[PDB]
């Protein structure tokens, strides 16, 4: 079982207290733990950190699902002839100089991310 | 629903025993764990989101600091702008550029910033 790493382990009851949020169809949570044997146990509280998966194509599609026109370029996505979405190695930058669309873009990105 | 495994069984492949700080991902099909230190290498990662709001303003930088002080606790003035909490505030002509972090608290105080400059 530890050939690749471990695989199937027991989750401790403490995890049930963690702050769960759901990205798409997945549910995510952050925790600090000690790993001993087949047992996974929480020793602490997962820091509050956005985690997710950033794909420029997926975000664009989801934006269009809100009835917004998006343009695809090297720098990211231009929505409604003004929203700027720029992708960084460990994060994303959104530019609010849109007319009343920022909230929509913030929603889309958070559909691919979660505060855990 | 009810399409999961044992509710106390999960699949974890990174960085195993020894102390580890990890994250749990559960889908309608599968429960899996990654080690946070290892996680940054996976298709899933910690992301810092910078969101910029440009706000029309009729007053001066000194006045902005003054209005911010009215609501705020911690307002720090910096060489190139103002910083409230982890929010970067800079005045640019008759518009203020608000840039702030992904973090829950950072939005909330930033919202307070927005109303200060708004009205």
């Amino acid at each position: 079982m530890s050939d690749v790493s471990m695989g199937m382990v027991k989750l401790d009851k403490g995890f049930d207290a963690l702050n769960y949020r759901a990205i798409g169809t997945d549910s995510v949570a952050s925790f600090r733990g000690v790993r001993d044997g087949d047992m996974v146990r929480c020793i602490g509280e997962g820091p509050r950190m956005v985690i997710g998966h950033a794909d420029i194509n997926e975000m664009r599609r989801m934006i269009v699902e809100g009835s917004m026109r998006v343009e695809q370029e090297e720098n990211g996505l231009l929505v409604e002839d003004c929203v700027w979405i720029r992708v960084s190695g460990d994060g994303v930058t959104i530019d609010g100089r849109d007319s009343g669309v920022f909230y929509a873009v913030r929603d889309v990105v958070y559909r691919s991310s979660a505060f855990i | 629903g009810h399409m999961l495994a044992k509710d106390n069984e999960a699949k974890i492949f990174t960085g195993v025993e020894g102390e580890f700080e990890g994250i749990i991902i559960g889908t309608e099909d599968d429960i899996r764990i990654y080690k946070r230190d290892e996680l940054i290498e996976s298709k899933y990662k910690e992301m810092c989101i910078y969101e910029r709001q440009r706000i029309p303003y009729n007053s001066t930088a000194v006045l902005l600091k003054q209005v911010l002080v009215d609501g705020f606790e911690e307002l720090v003035e910096v060489e190139s702008g103002f910083m409230v909490g982890n929010v970067h505030i800079v005045l640019s002509g008759q518009e203020v550029v608000l840039e702030w972090k992904s973090s829950y608290t950072d939005d909330v105080l930033a919202i307070s910033i927005s109303k200060m400059i708004s009205d």
